[PDB]
């Protein structure tokens, strides 16, 4: 309506809900909105538009949901795969690994625990060859850029890449 | 020391009781215990070591691992005694001195040696995978360390 109207852009729209409504709910159904088969997708690719223009919502998106629909997400819209990918790049660089338990974790309490990662990165692997290769390469120059070791203590992608295996 | 090595490697019953049967054959604490070649060696190896003659040690160590290990034609030559030093906490000491020496390529071929041997005993190391319980002897741990100063 408010697309063939032309009155205020989509984004004036996009941002009140953002400020007024129950944000989590929100969220959920934008995810199911960006796979619904078209009906008359230019609301998703208005979606895709909000989203990449606002880093500091999608930034939620990503926290807030769980996996799958993000992968599907990526496989549909191909233009948020790499600035996904470039959070999880954010996110394991703020780990350490500590020896005395067996296991990465984060400094802050609100930093991604090593499961949650696990569970994101199997899933844009178990996913279409299109997007597969892709975080795949993603994460190898990540390993080669911190030192190509092959063990973990060290590199935190190491430590990823021996996991999908 | 030196000269007690070369001394060990030389070697009659009457009847009548003669006061050698009467004697106990005697105890460690005794200064009358002496053990073989082998036993003492590693004595000379050790002695070489804690001073800091990390070479003369080195060859000595190598001449302690020679017997033993090449051992299967002639006589039973034997590691040292377990109130002394299990078989590989011996490789180490070997590779220690080989280190203080700086014959890096050397104290490799130890811990290539070692391992080789030694495989079956190992942890399959899987709990590297699946992230205390499962059990690595010191001395594999220890391997690696000295694999790794070289």
């Amino acid at each position: 309506e408010v697309g063939k109207a032309e009155a205020e852009r989509p984004a004036r729209f996009l941002s009140s809900l953002w400020e007024r409504l129950p944000q989590n709910n929100f969220l959920k159904v934008i995810a199911v909105a960006l796979l619904q088969p078209p009906l008359s997708g230019e609301g998703s690719q208005v979606l895709v538009h909000w989203l990449l223009g606002n880093s500091e919502v999608f930034a939620a998106f990503c926290r807030a949901l769980p996996a799958g629909l993000l992968t599907l997400v990526t496989s549909r819209h191909p233009a948020l795969s790499p600035v996904y990918l470039g959070l999880l790049t954010d996110w394991g660089q703020r780990l350490h690994y500590d020896l005395q338990k067996g296991i990465w974790v984060g400094t802050e309490s609100q930093d991604v625990p090593w499961e949650e990662l696990h569970n994101r990165f199997q899933s844009l692997c178990q996913a279409p060859p299109p997007l597969k290769d892709k975080v795949l390469t993603a994460l190898e120059t990540c390993k080669a850029q911190d030192g190509d070791f092959e063990v973990p203590g060290l590199s935190i992608w190491t430590d990823l890449l021996l996991a999908l295996r | 020391l030196e000269l007690l090595v070369e001394a060990l490697n030389v070697p009659a019953p009457q009847f009548l009781i003669e006061v050698e049967l009467l004697l106990p054959p005697p105890d460690l604490a005794s200064p009358l215990h002496c053990g073989t070649q082998s036993q003492t060696k590693h004595i000379l190896a050790s002695r070489c070591l804690q001073t800091g003659r990390a070479g003369d040690a080195a060859e000595h160590y190598l001449d302690l691992l020679a017997l033993l290990l090449d051992s299967s034609e002639p006589r039973f030559s034997p590691p040292p005694s377990p109130p002394g030093p299990c078989m590989p906490e011996v490789f180490l000491e070997a590779a220690v001195a080989l280190i203080q020496a700086g014959r890096a390529q050397d104290a490799l071929t130890l811990c290539e040696e070692l391992l080789s041997r030694t495989s079956s005993l190992l942890p399959k190391m899987s709990r590297l995978w699946e992230d205390e319980l499962p059990y690595c002897p010191l001395w594999v741990s220890a391997t690696h360390l000295l694999q790794g100063q070289a």
